[PDB]
């Protein structure tokens, strides 16, 4: 069987090592709280083992234990399912000894987070990818002994890697790594093989396709997405029976805790929700009239700092006390809170919010809408004492009832503070300790005025012009502009102020303000917003004025030069090559190209070579302050081109062997080019030229000298450069003589002199610009004794 | 309009009563925080 | 007579050119109001002028005048006594459109107020003049004129003299006049043509040296005097008892409203006898017979001291029967002129309020307030402080400020524990609330902690570390300590940032770590002043401070100095040099003594024979997750129940007994300990002797048989070693001359100098000598003939 | 001192009651954020 | 700062002038002597 | 940042273990691998 074991509900070790040893329970049902064990050392706790736990429900804690390793302890434990968390986590390991996690049998965490901190002694943590292990990835790990890179790099090995934060990494033993499944498999898990598990399993699964643990609902040995006998604990089904007896038994028994199980929905769930009534087979019927919640609390008052005391509070829809949101995390964290909390209706005490930094609104309280039975000190029933931003005020009706604070609210602006002042009821009832007087709106103040006239563009300049709005009083310090490149608008810009122009006595004729942003990249796109800056009044608050973000982009101009080699496949064939340039300024249209042939060296066609061996304000204040003191007083009452569009290579044909070629290249972006870009090459030449034309004969003459007679080749890129010349002596070994344009035209041909007496064969080739070509026939000659 | 604020007020002042000025032996909190009124506007200028 | 005219009360000229023309009045006795001139143009303003006015008590003020220039209005007004001023000044122009230049060519000194001209889009020549010579007060607030945007081009007649102002020495108003400078000696006193300096008493300028156009304290008659000893008017004047009981008698019987019923004090004709006397038969202020109180009722029981011009409103009151709020909005401090004006009160029988008041710093100019509260703000409070430069408040002290009946924002400079210890003083204890106690900021840059914070100090020339004793906050809060430190090089006192964490805590008290730290790579020689700081979570109900260390300098550890920069030796005498040097770079210390050798280079040995003669919250919401956290654990697991030489300050020195030009060569070390610097070297060519440059002993001659003449003399090998080559000379009896270049190696091929294929005739031989320095002298002719 | 504060309870309740170490069926509220006594500090450590 | 001289301004006066034409019979000691609105370097057009 | 390596160090250990001696049987990869307190440049001296 998969579940070799029964429960262990609610198990809890702490002090000595005493207890404990409470073995085969696959399945917990509740948390594990081992902790406190203060006296211990590794011999104490390595033979000690339990390797046949695999499930468990709620959160598994553990905190200060001379312990090694859980790899020993834990060793085929695969799921937290996490129902319950601990404070917002399923793992909490926290605060001595130890020498690494192992549990290379857990797979998935399904609801919470993993919290392991401030282990002095723990490394080993950074090398596991938690994208296929994690619901969340946003796992607050801090103040271990990795953080100071005290602990070398190993891993087993051989190891599969992953990509984290865009680096390739292995992924937390020294004999075993993760376990990765296809992303196809989802949480159902894989075989050796990469075969799926079946979909039901979850995690890990004996064979392929049939499980160690199950996703949504267990059943009896197998894995199901819901029972269908006629729900326990949102993981499994019993029998009417044993829910019934559980019901029967705890009130029997006394004991504190218990929630009489009473059947709804086919689900063994704690009590019937606010709307049903429990009861003769114990199924919750809807109420025959209003049936509350009234959820109790200590003294009228709780904290909600987290999902775990936010759970304290699920399906209630009236709370007796107070309530006070204190959440103190990084995380927003507002998922959660709505399912929690928000089939609250009204609280019946006051209500508080402190340092509440996750939230960013207050929208969770979806069905919040009325007392004013206990109030805050002062006689006040609602509080605000840094990242509120937003409920939202619509047909959604919330007032109070009697009680009257916001303070310290930067990103609260002050027109949402004031209609929920009037939707309340409070209207006539106010007194200006209610209404905010710390900073609300700091960077938040969203003028309720809105501001543009003409556009107008350039390749580095652009201009704007905004129509002209004063405030009630002609206060109005300037405007300062934000404009930053916007590649797609998917909207850290530019800070630049401009004092208004002068002031026109008639509307009609006014002056609209405007501004050119210079020396910007052509082609390119920003994104503009702009704001008005007022002097503050206390009692008459100005907000301003504000303009929609606008996205723009600039015109375009020529690109820059293209980044060239050329090979020649054949002899008269060459293949064009090239990159694209390091800014095109816009989509580049086509890439101009030319060709062109460079001549040979003129010197090497003919010369012998053959030898051988507030800062303003008060400043601004002060200036309006006089002119009121003034007249206050004064006025007493009474070449062959083509162009290539998205290719950065081309073929040249019809060509010289091995002349040099010259390739221009254009990149242009209209059709408007770039400067010139060029390339030489020198392909393969051809041998044809390179032999000797016609074959040689001879002639002797009184003296013994040796003239030979053949035709010159003038086709290998020109004039040809010299000739080498061959012969040797019956029997003997070979000689040469070096023949150039020279000693051709001194001779009139290649002769021979010298020479001792024999019989003789001699040979001619051509020497070209390419080499030595082909060889050509023999003819003889003789030197008389 | 009527919001006779700061620089306003002078260069307005002789677009209503010029005729003797100004009456010579206040104003910014009545017509410059606020809307004024030509039956109050015209004393200030005599 | 130096005062051609009588008094010209209170002038006021608006609305048309209509009156004015009220002529010959040197002093005012008044203001001078002269605006709201809407329609002239400089036609109808050139021909009139009073050129005769030359004393102006309170303030003059122009306020949007078609008028070209002052210089023809006044051109003779020297003085603004500025007794009472406008707003804070006493010359205010301020939008007058239509102009031409300030003129004023005679105007002198400010006694009590400043400048306000502002907003004359048509205005320039306002920065080419000096105040400091002209205002007592050199803190003139001038903006928005047309001289801002640089349309007007610089003119000054001429010529003109010229003073510093912001370190640049300019000229100092007109197209034909510019300031008059007075030697410094002469003070306000002023001078003539001559420098003469004019009588003490004068004010400004004098008709004739030492005897006055004005007065600097008093006039008394046709002259001025220190004090009139005739049995006080205005500040400046005297007359006699039958003009003041007079002026009391008329306006009393006139029933003029704004007089004052002049009453004879302590001899001045002052408007009333103050606190603490009793006006009357002769009418000489006699102390009260019992308590006297002012009581200087207020409009509607409320009034704002704005400026000067509102708290010389309230001079001389001892009770104000109204409220006070105190409104500066000005950049200026101002503190002096409240303490007299308000300095005498002694309490208010309304609220307080205090708004927007920058130019405070502290608040003693309260001097002597000590108690009501029949008036209270809204909200019923008898005292306010809304909104960022307060940062004293009272000095607390025997000095007793207690409220009767009645019960702190945006006040960053405020800090708490004079708060509270004000709060403790006032009386209010037992009797206050959360509102009346500060919840904006206080104190945010001036937190002041109540805790001190060193332990051990070490220093080097680079490095220096610091150790301090750690202080844990209540409950062990502490994100860490930031330090500052900067150079200080006279302890004076911007710095450099720099966090630390602090170090793992201990246990034990005993065994803890103090925590230190080490600034790297600092100048050596250097001062600098250290000051560190902590930083604390913060508790709304349980504020905390944390902890502040006084303000230390330390100087750094010296080391060797840099090269001396640019050596240069320059000879005075052939035997003699002096050398030359200014001082290095960076000295890294005061430098002990400059090290010199001196050394002697050879010369070119090539020279010496070859021959040559050729020509033609952040972080808060992360520490307080953590702290959060594991409160939260807690309260769940735990269930109840070479020659050498030092020169020193000197960049000179002599050396002699040298060749007379062989160079030499000079090693000059910079050392700031007796540790020097690397070498420094420089070299030098002196002015020759000729001694050594001419032929030792005459010249012979001797004839061979065939023409060939030898000449026999000896070589010198004194000058700088081997002499390069010689010079040559003959001439024939009545021909030209003709010479030979004689070389070492023609000396040596010949056996000396040889003549050869010279035409038959009688001729005459010199030879001269030719070092490395030149030619010398000749020697001594020889003769020889050649056979025809 | 006695202000076991944060990490300091956690280190000094084994120098108070080990015995039977702690009961199990707040603290920081009254013996972290003030001054604890050995009257109620030895209730939490059973 | 955004300060710039000659040929700059010559090509940036047809952003706002471009059809409007120049005025002819000096621009460099009007505006390339520091940073100019659209007040000043329109004056040459109008 | 205050970032050093060698001969910076090796005469850096004198200020706060001039007089103290140092062991000998790497510091480079302890101490000149990133900034450096007290703690970690006085392990050589003790």
């Amino acid at each position: 069987h998969l579940y070799p074991g029964e429960v262990c509900p609610g198990m809890d070790i702490r002090n000595n090592l005493t207890r404990l040893h409470e073995e085969n329970c696959s399945v917990i049902e509740g948390h594990l709280q081992i902790l406190l064990m203060f006296k211990t050392r590794p011999e104490d706790f390595r033979d000690l083992s339990f390797p046949k736990l695999i499930m468990i429900t709620d959160y598994l804690l553990l905190f200060r234990v001379g312990l090694e390793s859980l790899k020993d302890l834990f060793p085929n434990l695969t799921v937290i399912r996490g129902s319950r968390l601990f404070f917002n986590y399923a793992l909490v390991i926290f605060e001595v000894h130890l020498k690494e996690l192992g549990l290379y049998n857990l797979m998935n965490i399904t609801r919470g987070s993993v919290r392991i901190e401030k282990n002095n002694e723990l490394c080993y943590l950074a090398t596991i990818d938690w994208s296929r292990i994690l619901d969340s990835v946003e796992n607050y790990i801090v103040l271990n002994k990795d953080d100071n890179e005290e602990c070398g790099d190993i891993c087993p090995g051989n190891c599969p890697a992953t990509v984290i934060n865009g680096q390739f990494v292995e992924r937390w033993t020294h004999s075993h790594c993760q376990k990765v499944c296809p992303t196809i498999c989802k949480s159902h898990g894989c075989t050796a093989e990469g075969l799926c598990c079946h979909s039901e399993c979850l995690g890990n699964c004996s064979q392929p396709d049939d499980c160690v643990a199950c996703r949504n609902f267990y059943l009896d040995g197998r894995c199901v997405e819901t029972c269908p006998p006629p729900h326990f604990q949102d993981w499994r089904c019993v029998n009417f029976s044993f829910c019934q007896d559980l019901h029967h038994k705890c009130k029997n028994s006394r004991r504190q805790g218990c929630h009489q199980y009473v059947i709804h929905n086919n689900k063994c769930i704690p009590e019937c929700p606010s709307g049903y009534t429990m009861n003769s087979n114990l199924l919750c019927t809807p109420c025959l009239g209003p049936c509350p919640k009234v959820c109790h609390l200590l003294e009228g008052e709780k904290t909600i700092d987290s999902v775990t005391s936010a759970q304290e509070l699920r399906g209630c829809t009236v709370i007796n006390g107070s309530l006070i949101i204190n959440i103190r995390g990084g995380n927003n964290l507002a998922a959660e809170l709505e399912a929690n909390l928000g089939l609250i209706e009204e609280i019946s005490g006051y209500l508080k919010i402190r340092r509440s930094y996750a939230l960013v609104s207050l929208s969770f309280f979806r069905k919040l809408r009325l007392r004013g039975e206990t109030l805050e000190i002062g006689n006040y029933s609602f509080y605000a004492l840094q990242n509120l931003r937003q409920w939202d005020w619509s047909k959604h009706n919330l007032t109070i009832t009697q009680g009257k604070f916001f303070h310290y609210n930067p990103k609260l602006c002050l027109s949402e503070i004031h209609k929920m002042e009037e939707v309340s009821g409070t209207k006539g009832r106010q007194e200006r300790n209610d209404i905010a007087l710390k900073t609300n709106g700091d960077q938040a103040s969203c003028e309720n005025e809105l501001l543009f006239s003409y556009i107008r563009t350039s390749f580095d300049k652009i201009l704007l012009r905004w129509e002209p709005y004063w405030p009630p009083d002609f206060d109005l310090l300037g405007f300062m502009l934000f404009y930053k490149e916007a590649p797609y608008q998917n909207v850290s810009w530019t800070v630049v102020d401009i004092d208004p122009p002068l002031r026109s006595n008639d509307p009609k004729s006014q002056n609209h303000p405007g501004w050119l942003m210079r020396g910007l990249k052509p082609w390119t796109q920003y994104a503009i917003f702009v704001k008005t800056l007022v002097t503050f009044s206390d009692e008459r608050r100005t907000y301003g004025a504000k303009s929609d973000i606008i996205y723009v982009q600039t015109d375009a101009t020529n690109p820059s030069v293209p980044l060239p080699i050329s090979v020649s496949n054949s002899s008269s064939q060459i293949i064009l090559k090239w990159k694209p340039p390091s800014d095109p300024n816009g989509n580049i249209t086509h890439y101009l190209v030319f060709w062109e042939r460079q001549a040979e060296d003129s010197e090497l066609f003919e010369l012998d070579y053959c030898l051988k061996g507030l800062k303003e304000l008060e400043e601004s204040s002060f200036r309006k302050t006089f002119e009121d003191y003034l007249h206050n007083v004064v006025f007493v009452p009474r070449r062959p081109f083509e162009k290539v569009v998205n290719k950065e290579s081309l073929v040249i044909s019809g060509l010289r062997h091995f002349t040099g070629y010259r390739i221009e290249l254009q990149a242009c972006n209209q059709d408007r080019c770039s400067v010139a870009a060029y390339v030489s090459a020198r392909t393969m030449p051809e041998a044809k030229a390179d032999d000797i034309v016609g074959p040689v004969t001879h002639e002797i003459f009184e003296n013994n000298v040796v003239h030979l007679m053949w035709q010159e080749p003038k086709e290998p890129n020109g004039l040809i450069v010299l000739y080498e010349v061959s012969y040797r002596r019956y029997g003997d070994e070979e000689l040469h003589l070096c023949v150039s344009r020279k000693h051709f035209a001194l001779e009139r041909g290649c002769r021979l002199r010298g020479l001792s007496p024999g019989n003789y064969s001699v040979r001619i080739r051509a020497t070209s610009l390419a080499g030595n070509g082909s060889w050509t026939e023999p003819t003889y000659f003789y030197v008389t004794d | 309009n009527q919001h006779l604020c700061g620089s306003h007020l002078v260069e307005a002042l002789y677009l209503v009563c010029g005729e003797r000025g100004f009456f010579y032996t206040g104003i910014v909190e009545q017509c410059c925080t606020s809307i004024c009124s030509l039956y109050q506007l015209e004393n200030y200028c005599n």
